[PDB]
């Protein structure tokens, strides 16, 4: 407002507000080793 | 008079014997993890 000294302070504006949604979606890989591999293999395929 | 009587059946379910003989009696196993087992021999000898 810059006030004055008497000027009967009326109402002033306010924020107003805006919602955004995030839908928050999912990423999927699968994939597919052989059981043969997973044993005979010494680096951890699992953990790769 | 019949449904008085139902048969008795046998304790375990049987089956053919069938022989155990398996060449791995005499032959070497080797306790092996992984894809595959290779062995090193001699084909040839030394020379004098």
């Amino acid at each position: 407002g810059w006030a004055s000294e008497t000027a009967a302070l009326s109402e002033t504006a306010t924020p107003q507000i805006d919602r955004i949604t995030i839908p928050l979606h999912e990423l999927a890989a699968m994939p597919k080793a052989s059981q043969r591999l997973l044993d005979d293999s010494a680096f951890d395929i699992e953990t790769w | 008079g019949g449904y008085l009587v139902d048969p008795q059946t046998s304790e375990t379910i049987r089956g053919v014997l069938r022989s155990t003989a398996s060449l791995r009696q005499i032959a070497s196993v080797v306790n092996v993890e992984a894809t595959s087992f290779d062995v090193l021999v001699d084909k040839t000898d030394m020379g004098s």
